[PDB]
DNA sequence: GGGCTGCGGTAGCGTGACGGCGAATACCC
DNA sequence: GGGTATTCGCCGTGTACCTCTCGCAGCCC
RNA sequence: CCGAGAGGUA
């Protein structure tokens, strides 16, 4: 919901959300390109901590 | 010397590049031309294959990992616990030669394909590429609830389904 | 309610780091170990055989 | 103009709570 | 081979109300 | 109409 402005007060999940969609779709992208061990790993290890 | 993997900035693989030129470091990063929509232009670019992963070749002891960590355009090396990565020199040598298959392209629109428009009064109606005039704008077969109409128009006003 | 299908597989961190770990002592198996496992620095056998 | 994204930088910032408790491990067998 | 003994990192630290300001910067796509 | 920071009453 926005305060009274023409700004959004976000809340912290949307951001917790965005950010493991992001990286998952990223990794489905690299997995689709079949990009190196190393790459995949970090593109794995990111999205295991978010 | 060795290889390292540098994960970057979001759209800053070029400007941490000069940066690295600028350098002595040797960086690799596998460019192949996608047909991007910029602002409404199908415009070729020649942008990562990988997302803001770079490669470079250094030693440590000649410039020093806090210096290339520190570099304009730089988020981190790629550790996996204390010591950044090494990757082998197979997959330096099997990433000389690659990116073979297509000009992929994710989400901009193909033609002969299904879309849907995001602004005008038309919004909300998906449509078939019939002929796009070029690299510059698009023509569209798009739908009503009685009789499909046609149109020729910019990039920014559709978006692919 | 919705989900998201992970490309990879996530070890849930609750059963990870709720001190004790259940995967931990689930696997006879050190948390140590499990996190250099899982943060994609170890590799762990499965079916070693012959 | 705007979608995104998490230190800004060719390093270093942090530094003035305190107790309890239970597991993880160090030292010495 | 386990039996202490030190370290480490997790938990926790009053209630109710009232007021005020401030709440993305950068940016290279 | 949610969070942070600062102040106050009991």
């Amino acid at each position: 919901v926005p305060l009274d402005g023409g700004r959004f007060a976000t809340s912290d999940l949307n951001d917790l959300y965005r950010r493991v969609i992001n990286r998952n779709n990223r990794l489905k992208r690299l997995l689709d390109l079949a990009a190196p061990d190393i790459i995949v790993r970090n593109e794995k290890r990111m999205l295991q901590e978010a | 010397q060795s290889w390292y993997l540098l994960y970057c900035k979001r759209g800053q693989l070029q400007r941490a590049q000069e940066h690295l030129e600028r350098q002595a470091v040797n960086c690799l990063a596998p460019m192949i031309t996608l047909e991007k929509i910029v602002r409404g232009k199908r415009t070729a670019v020649s942008e990562p294959l990988f997302p803001n992963y770079l490669f470079v070749e250094f030693d440590p002891e000649v410039i020093h990992t806090t210096t290339i960590n520190a570099t304009r355009g730089v988020s981190h090396f790629v550790r996996f616990g204390a010591s950044p990565a090494i990757v082998p020199s197979a997959v330096i040598h099997q990433l000389s030669v690659y990116k073979p298959k297509d000009i992929v392209d994710p989400a901009t629109p193909y033609p002969g394909d299904k879309v849907i428009i995001t602004e005008g009064a038309f919004e909300g109606f998906q449509a078939i590429f019939t002929e796009p005039d070029g690299e510059a704008r698009s023509m569209l077969l798009l739908n009503l609830i009685n009789k499909e109409i046609k149109h020729s128009v910019k990039n920014t006003e559709f978006r692919k389904l | 309610m919705g989900h998201i299908e992970l490309a990879s597989p996530t070890a849930h961190i609750w059963f990870l780091k709720s001190l004790p770990s259940r995967i931990g002592l689930l696997l006879d198996m050190p948390l140590r170990d499990i996190e250099r496992v899982l943060y994609f620095e170890s590799y762990v056998v499965i079916e070693g055989g012959m």
